[PDB]
């Protein structure tokens, strides 16, 4: 069956009303599944048979439908609630699950804190170098980051990495890596990493000394 | 004298998979074109016989089994097919000579509410051996407590009924089953044609 | 508690034999239905094989004629013998029990399978000391960085487990070198850095690699 989920990012406050929708290709009748994948933890099973909640379950979530289109209900959305949820049916020799919704929280801004990190000696004298700047506790994950070089703009040498949203705090973690070898660190010694925030404020500027 | 084909194709009733009604016709001339009347049989599916060759041979029995399984499984009732109804249901052997045959009883079978009396069943220990009967209410475990018969953690009801409503699909209504075998022993014929 | 270790698997070549394992704890294998999902590394859920109540043996398209499904009574461990493998396989593979329409379920944690090409080579530990222009009012931060690391999974451990507030272990990227990196920091009050020792512990379990590193302010 061709199962289709229509909502893929959807984003709402604390304690908010939100719904889901599973869309299938025929008569899948009552026997369709709904999952919840919390991030690494394995998936749970929330709503057995499109109708009936498992017990256990926090009381909330409730699902209705029948035939071809099925709907997914949240009642109230507690900050410990972020996963990505499947529809699976289970009664088409073909089981096929839906793509996913992963949902998100939405909170105000927050000023980040910066720090970065200097290469070891170590690794210094064995030919290649690291530097990471550290961006924490950010909103969002979109964000400016830019590197310099020689005062000209670099591109195809970055990478970033996202921590996923926590539950409890929904804060971000930002990490950039930076790979050069002997040859080039030995020969260039100005390294900045600046990333602009929504927050207006002063821009962050980062400077180090070798001697220390 | 004719054989009797319909109280076998019209009842106002059919057994349900878990009991599934065998009968016998014997000792009766019995021409297979009363049928080819009124069953736009969704899979008439003749193995081996074919339609016209039987009006022609004779042999000591037939025996013809009715059931009432949803639109889904009626591929199931075939020869080598495995599934929830072939398996705990009703088997139909390896090697066969019978005429399944199945009509969209939507009418008489469907309950608005659900016609909770046609019934299959859920789990069962082993595969059901070549045209094997069997019925029973058991309690079916997950975990080594005997449970005492009671409906809780790992204890089943193992029959589970079909939920036949009219506003469903086609895959979910009911479907009337006829298996006609041919049966031949060493004992002279009696059923001819 | 169905609390399922199904950890069986880490990597082999392409056209390799692999064997899986679950495992069960309230109930027995070979009396309730289960199946084996198959989790590509973000991709949805794909449907593998299923095993019945009576041995029917049930599988993907895909999968015909190369994977196995087989039940074993003795043990539990319903076993999935992975044969004429290849360079798309790679999931984690969650072994499931589910009982059909009274709705019960077991999702084990499931085992990471990166079946490649190349080779396995140990991780490189490097010192993330901290500096000394933190912040002298404030809360400053320190970790331990893992590069070079091959093949998932790896696990960042600090003072044995006994520190969790403030761990931030940042997702694996591929770099260019086709080697896996991260990085891990934590948050912890500047009063503890002279009179509490804080180590790093990196783990690779293919390779059985423990290699403990000490972290100290400079």
């Amino acid at each position: 069956i061709r199962m289709t989920q229509s909502p893929a990012s959807l984003s709402a406050s604390i304690g908010d009303r939100v719904t889901i929708t599973c869309q299938a290709s025929q008569d899948i009748n009552k026997y369709l599944n709904w999952y919840q994948q919390k991030p690494g933890k394995a998936p749970r099973l929330l709503i057995y048979d499109a109708s009936n909640l498992e017990t256990g379950v926090p009381s909330r979530f409730s699902g209705s439908g029948s035939g071809t289109d099925f709907t997914f209900t949240i009642s109230s959305l507690q900050p410990e609630d972020i996963a990505t949820y499947y529809c699976q049916q289970y009664d088409n020799l073909p089981i096929t699950f839906g793509q996913g919704t992963r949902l998100e929280i939405k909170r105000t801004v927050a000023a980040p804190s910066v720090f970065i990190f200097p290469p070891s000696d170590e690794q210094l004298k064995s030919g290649t170098a690291s530097v990471v700047c550290l961006l924490n506790n950010f909103y969002p994950r979109e964000a400016k980051v830019q590197w310099k070089v020689d005062n000209a703009l670099q591109s195809g040498n970055s990478q970033e990495s996202v921590t996923e949203q926590d539950s409890k705090d929904s804060t971000y973690s930002l990490s950039s890596t930076l790979t050069l070898s002997k040859a080039d660190y030995e020969k260039h010694k100005v390294y900045a990493c600046e990333v602009t925030h929504q927050g207006l404020s002063s821009p962050v500027t980062k400077s180090f000394n070798r001697g220390e | 004298n004719l054989c009797p084909f319909d109280e076998v194709f019209n009842a106002t009733r059919f057994a349900s998979v878990y009991a599934w009604n065998r009968k016998r016709i014997s000792n009766c001339v019995a021409d297979y074109s009363v049928l080819y009347n009124f069953a736009p049989f969704f899979a008439f599916k003749c193995y081996g016989v074919s339609p016209t060759k039987l009006n022609d041979l004779c042999f000591t029995n037939v025996y013809a089994d009715s059931f009432v399984i949803r639109g889904n499984e009626v591929s199931q009732i075939a020869p080598g097919q495995t599934g929830n109804i072939a398996d705990y249901n009703y088997k139909l052997p390896d090697d066969f000579t019978g005429c399944v045959i199945a009509w969209n009883s939507n009418k008489l079978d469907s309950k608005v509410g659900g016609n909770y009396n046609y019934r299959y069943r859920l789990f069962r220990k082993s595969n059901l051996k070549p045209f094997e009967r069997d019925i029973s209410t058991e309690i079916y475990q997950a975990g080594n407590k005997p449970c005492n018969g009671v409906a809780g953690v790992n204890c089943y009801f193992p029959l589970q009924s079909y939920g036949f409503r009219p506003t469903y699909g086609v895959g979910h209504q009911p479907y009337r089953v006829v298996v006609l075998s041919f049966e031949l022993l060493h004992a002279p014929a009696t059923v001819c044609g | 508690e169905v609390q399922l270790v199904e950890s069986g698997g880490d990597l082999v070549q392409p056209g390799g034999s692999l064997r899986l394992s679950c495992a069960a704890s309230g109930f027995i294998v070979s009396r309730n239905y289960m199946s084996w999902v198959r989790q590509a590394p973000g991709k949805g859920l794909e449907w593998v094989s299923s095993i019945y109540s009576g041995g029917s043996t049930f599988y993907a398209g895909s999968v015909k004629g190369r994977f196995t499904i087989s039940r074993d009574n003795s043990k539990n461990t319903l076993y999935l013998q992975m044969n004429s493998l290849r360079a798309e396989d790679t999931a984690i593979y969650y072994c499931a029990r589910d009982i059909p329409r009274h709705g019960g379920d077991s999702w084990g944690q499931g085992t990471l399978v990166t079946v490649s090409s190349a080779s396995t080579k140990g991780p490189s530990v490097f010192p993330l000391a901290p500096s000394s222009k933190s912040t002298s009012g404030g809360t400053a931060a320190l970790g331990c960085l893992v590069k070079d690391y091959f093949p998932e999974p790896v696990t960042v451990s600090w003072n044995s487990g006994a520190l969790t507030s403030g761990v931030h272990t940042f997702p694996a990227v591929l770099q260019s070198s086709g080697l896996y990196s991260l990085s891990s920091v934590v948050t912890v009050p500047s009063s503890s850095l002279g009179t509490q020792t804080y180590i790093c512990n990196v783990n690779h379990k293919p390779s059985n690699t423990k290699v403990d590193k000490k972290v100290e302010p400079k």
